[PDB]
């Protein structure tokens, strides 16, 4: 004549902020590039367009 | 203190002991309390951190 009440419960581990799966949805986005100019008697210059 | 029993037998009658000084982890393989007992917080040492290998 006895009882154990014994209950589990399922939570979130402590490595979860250091590797995990992020789960991400894509639509279209901007293009950028970078460029190398030189014309006629001036060096390279270079810039992010 | 004392309280002498007056019943015979020692295998008749279970004892427990009620300490409350120190405080422990709640382990699955202990018995749970009477009431309320409070959430104090003690850090884990050693926990994950992103290193080179």
């Amino acid at each position: 004549e006895n009882t154990q009440m014994s209950e589990a419960y399922v939570e979130r581990s402590e490595e979860c902020s250091i590797d995990h799966a992020k789960a991400y949805k894509v639509h279209t986005g901007t293009v950028q590039a970078m460029v190398n100019i030189t014309y006629g008697s001036v060096s390279w210059r270079s810039a992010d367009v | 203190s004392d309280h002498t029993t007056t019943c015979t037998d020692v295998k008749q009658c279970r004892a427990y002991l009620i300490d409350n000084k120190k405080w422990v982890y709640n382990s699955g393989r202990l018995p749970r309390g009477e009431g309320d007992t409070f959430k104090g917080k003690l850090h884990v040492p050693f926990v994950p951190v992103k290193a080179k290998c």
